[PDB]
RNA sequence: UAGCGGCGAGCGAACGGGGAGCAGCCCAGAGCCUGAAUCAGUGUGUGUGUUAGUGGAAGCGUCUGGAAAGGCGCGCGAUACAGGGUGACAGCCCCGUACACAAAAAUGCACAUGCUGUGAGCUCGAUGAGUAGGGCGGGACACGUGGUAUCCUGUCUGAAUAUGGGGGGACCAUCCUCCAAGGCUAAAUACUCCUGACUGACCGAUAGUGAACCAGUACCGUGAGGGAAAGGCGAAAAGAACCCCGGCGAGGGGAGUGAAAAAGAACCUGAAACCGUGUACGUACAAGCAGUGGGAGCACGCUUAGGCGUGUGACUGCGUACCUUUUGUAUAAUGGGUCAGCGACUUAUAUUCUGUAGCAAGGUUAACCGAAUAGGGGAGCCGAAGGGAAACCGAGUCUUAACU
């Protein structure tokens, strides 16, 4: 695979069995499903009918009275009874496997240079961090939403992109499917691209 | 958590290679004297369960 | 490609039926479970092998025999195990240290199961006969 | 989630009643008895929809019956002529002309009776 | 799993392996170095944290509107676009946050380290007795006296003591290993009446604690205890000056503030049952699950007058509610006075089967590390080989003396 720069024109090669494969819709839809299943941080609960503050007597006797057949004023069909089938804080984490993770991430790095959407540069940097200046850069680069996958760490690009409420800087390891396909112009640093084939190889 | 396996069915069955279950036979433990000899030897070797009650024991022994 | 056209593959996501919601739920004011039973009664069931109140299968039948020690540390080797090990000798330890038979396991065999190419001198494994014929026919020293 | 439901039962309820609107007493107001009164409704309404044909195969019968005993025939031997000429006009027409234009009527208690005799 | 088990219901290890964390010493006593390691307690100095805090960027003109934070155009900040207000949705109006600092005083802590007790260090000796075991009766180990190891003791008994003894799952002999009958010991681990920050595919007033409110209050009970209901004017009270009816009242009508009073405190929205009023039609010779099919008339709305709809429904054919339980219901068998709100197949961990995705004689990791949904971790699990009670054999194996 003979992916093409723009800010240098130069060429990377990296093999189609990392970037030119065949997008795999339903293997990319459960791993995006259980990222956002994984994020789900779960803490509810409610208060079962073993655990309403309340008393424990007969609120009447069973047989002799014109009302109906009632033992606990806890009960779920009565008024401030508990809920029924009370939850708990649980554990939702679904389990992708190793190789349907990477194969997922295969498929939307071949997806998205099908759809041409991964500007690839040979690095990206800015002196100061000035975010002025890094709106300034990216508006020279024509982008609004836009993803930095980095080759190397440049903590002053996270520092310019930590206030940018539509830009997004990374590391090339530290990928995610939801990021890659939420955001709509990914923009991948050489070293980058060097760093995701040895990842997926 | 893990299910139980009924230890009775444990002790008493046998699953074999390709899915049945295999047991020993009855009537075999005492009185032997008025059961014939080709009744006791015919109900010597091990044998398999049937169709209806490999489910049943399939339900007392869920760990192979 | 977007975030929400990412459709599954058609066979993938079952229903699952709720119990006791309507007419056309199809699994109507009963749930599945029919009329006034003991299956029926909320936690009703019985448990594994109960044939009413008749002996069940596992108590009519008798028992038969004992477990031994020796039967789960013997453990068998099929002759395509021999080209995972590296090194080209097989013994016990350079097995358990190559992820065949296991910490637990003292004695061996080998069985004429799969195929083996390269020579391998087995040492200390009692082999049957057509493995130890297959393996001094792919050039081996079996002692 | 805690899914209230409250303007669902609005919806439904406000339906049934809208529906049935019209009736007699509680049967238009409760909702309870509303609903029994739209289901026994539909099914009456589906039961009539084969009565009516029933109902009107009779009205016409009668109302050719007296036509043909105003023109001097019985019905029954007015309808064996009438196949007997080979004559398909069936008894909806048949009663309505018998209604509006009597003299066709005539020609046809003619044919009939040339037919048959 | 191995076992225990009226061998039933069920109870259920360990050996071993991967991780978290890892810290070892003293009295059983004398000489001789004679104060060095050491910990505990008491203090001066540094640094850090808490209990007040401080600074903290950057916007205007117009149309709508009651009011602009909205639409329109045009700019600027951003290590701050987390959030909460502000007369409608504000990075640039305010409070903030990012960041950068600040504590005279008490202070938790890392200590720099003084003081008071404290002695390491060397050699020789000492090696925990009514104790280990034993009989009886119990109890804990997964182990219910079972062939029952091992541990604790209510009672009677009772040694050897380093050439000695305990154990190695009845027991005996070799071997292996270890040295009870006296102590002390950090960490990983359990928990939240609390004190802060932060998050919520958590609730939004019959929910969430019982309690959004002056609630364990009213109230009930002798007493232990039981235990409610009850949020919302507006943006700001601008909470109706005045006048009139009335009883120097209640309540209203005009005026007034008001974007709004059909927002006026008995206050946002204002549904349903229920109760009335006004209008059209029907109804005082008529029999019954009250509808449905037909259908004249009447009135109201429309136009190629024609045509219709909408409301009513005289008269007429048919028509014995709904649920449950039933061999069977109009049943005179059960339940419901009606409305509104709540109300009942869920969750966790394993297993089997089907569907679909990944890899395919391979598949996969769990704890745990890792500012961390990535990647390591292959300890393990399942499958590729079965037969046998079992040793053992192994594409065969068992039965059998041997099987065609
Ligand atoms: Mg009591
Ligand atoms: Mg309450
Ligand atoms: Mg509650
Ligand atoms: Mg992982
Ligand atoms: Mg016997
Ligand atoms: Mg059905
Ligand atoms: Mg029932
Ligand atoms: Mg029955
Ligand atoms: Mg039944
Ligand atoms: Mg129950
Ligand atoms: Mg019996
Ligand atoms: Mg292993
Ligand atoms: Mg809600
Ligand atoms: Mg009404
Ligand atoms: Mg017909
Ligand atoms: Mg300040
Ligand atoms: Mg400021
Ligand atoms: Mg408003
Ligand atoms: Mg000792
Ligand atoms: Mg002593
Ligand atoms: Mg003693
Ligand atoms: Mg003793
Ligand atoms: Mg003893
Ligand atoms: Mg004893
Ligand atoms: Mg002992
Ligand atoms: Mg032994
Ligand atoms: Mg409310
Ligand atoms: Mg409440
Ligand atoms: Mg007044
Ligand atoms: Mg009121
Ligand atoms: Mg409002
Ligand atoms: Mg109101
Ligand atoms: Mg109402
Ligand atoms: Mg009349
Ligand atoms: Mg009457
Ligand atoms: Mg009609
Ligand atoms: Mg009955
Ligand atoms: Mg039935
Ligand atoms: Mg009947
Ligand atoms: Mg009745
Ligand atoms: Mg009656
Ligand atoms: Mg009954
Ligand atoms: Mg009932
Ligand atoms: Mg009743
Ligand atoms: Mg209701
Ligand atoms: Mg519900
Ligand atoms: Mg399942
Ligand atoms: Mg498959
Ligand atoms: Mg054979």
């Amino acid at each position: 695979m003979e992916l093409v720069l723009k800010d240098a024109q130069s060429a990377l090669t990296v093999s189609e069995t990392t970037f030119g494969r065949d997008f795999n819709e339903a293997l990319v839809h459960q791993v995006v499903v259980a990222y956002a299943a994984g994020a789900r941080q779960g803490t509810r609960a409610q208060k079962t009918r073993a655990e309403v503050t309340g008393s424990g007597k007969k609120p009447w006797r069973q047989k002799g009275t014109g009302r109906a057949r009632s033992g606990s004023i806890k009960s779920p069909i009565w008024r401030s009874g508990g809920v029924t089938f009370a939850a708990r804080p649980q554990d939702h984490s679904q389990k992708v496997n190793k190789k349907m993770y990477r194969g997922a991430l295969k498929s939307i790095l071949s997806e998205l240079v099908r759809q041409d959407r991964l500007i690839v540069v040979e690095k990206f940097s800015v002196e100061a961090p000035k975010t002025k200046l890094l709106a300034q850069k990216l508006k020279d680069m024509a982008l609004e939403d836009v993803l930095i996958i980095t080759g190397e760490l440049d903590e002053n690009l996270f520092l310019a992109a930590r206030n940018l409420h539509k830009v997004d800087v990374r590391d090339a390891t530290g990928i995610d499917p939801v990021s890659l396909i939420a955001f709509d112009k990914v923009v991948m640093t050489a070293d980058a691209v060097k760093q995701v084939e040895e990842m997926l190889a | 958590p893990k299910i139980k396996t009924v230890r009775g069915a444990a002790k008493r069955f046998k699953k074999t290679g390709k899915g049945g279950f295999k047991h020993k036979h009855a009537n075999l433990r005492h009185i032997l004297t008025k059961k014939a000899t080709k009744r006791k030897r015919h109900l010597r070797p091990k044998a398999m369960v049937s169709k209806g009650d490999l489910g049943l024991v399939i339900a007392c022994l869920p760990y192979a | 490609m977007r975030l929400n056209t990412l459709s599954p593959a058609e066979g993938s996501k079952k229903a699952g039926k709720r119990l006791g919601r309507g007419i056309g739920s199809g699994l109507g004011k009963t749930g599945g479970r029919g009329h006034k039973g003991q299956k029926s009664r909320s936690g009703g069931g019985v448990r594994r092998g109960f044939e009413g109140g008749q002996m069940p299968l596992y108590r009519r039948l008798p028992k038969f025999g004992f477990t031994s020690r020796k039967a789960a540390i013997t453990a068998e080797i099929r002759l395509s195990d021999l080209a995972k090990v590296e090194g080209g000798v097989v013994d016990l330890n350079t097995l358990k240290a190559a992820n065949i038979i296991g910490i637990q396991i003292e004695f061996a065999k080998v069985i004429l199961a799969g195929e083996v190419t390269t020579p391998v001198t087995v040492r200390g494994l009692r082999v049957t006969k057509g493995a130890r014929a297959a393996i001094e026919a792919a050039g081996g020293k079996i002692e | 989630a805690r899914v209230k439901r409250g303007v669902i039962a609005r919806a439904r309820h406000k339906k049934i009643l809208k529906q049935a609107k019209g009736y007699y007493g509680a049967r238009s107001r409760v909702y309870r008895v509303a609903f029994q009164a739209v289901i026994k409704a539909g099914q009456y309404a589906y039961r009539d929809r084969r009565q009516r044909k029933r109902q009107f195969r009779q009205l016409w019968i009668a109302r050719i019956n007296a036509a043909a005993r105003q023109n001097g025939i019985s019905y029954s031997k007015f309808i064996n002529g009438l196949k007997k000429a080979s004559v398909e006009i069936d008894r909806k027409i048949l009663a309505d002309i018998a209604v509006f234009d009597k003299v066709a009527f005539t020609a046809l208690v003619e044919k009939a009776k040339a037919a048959l005799a």
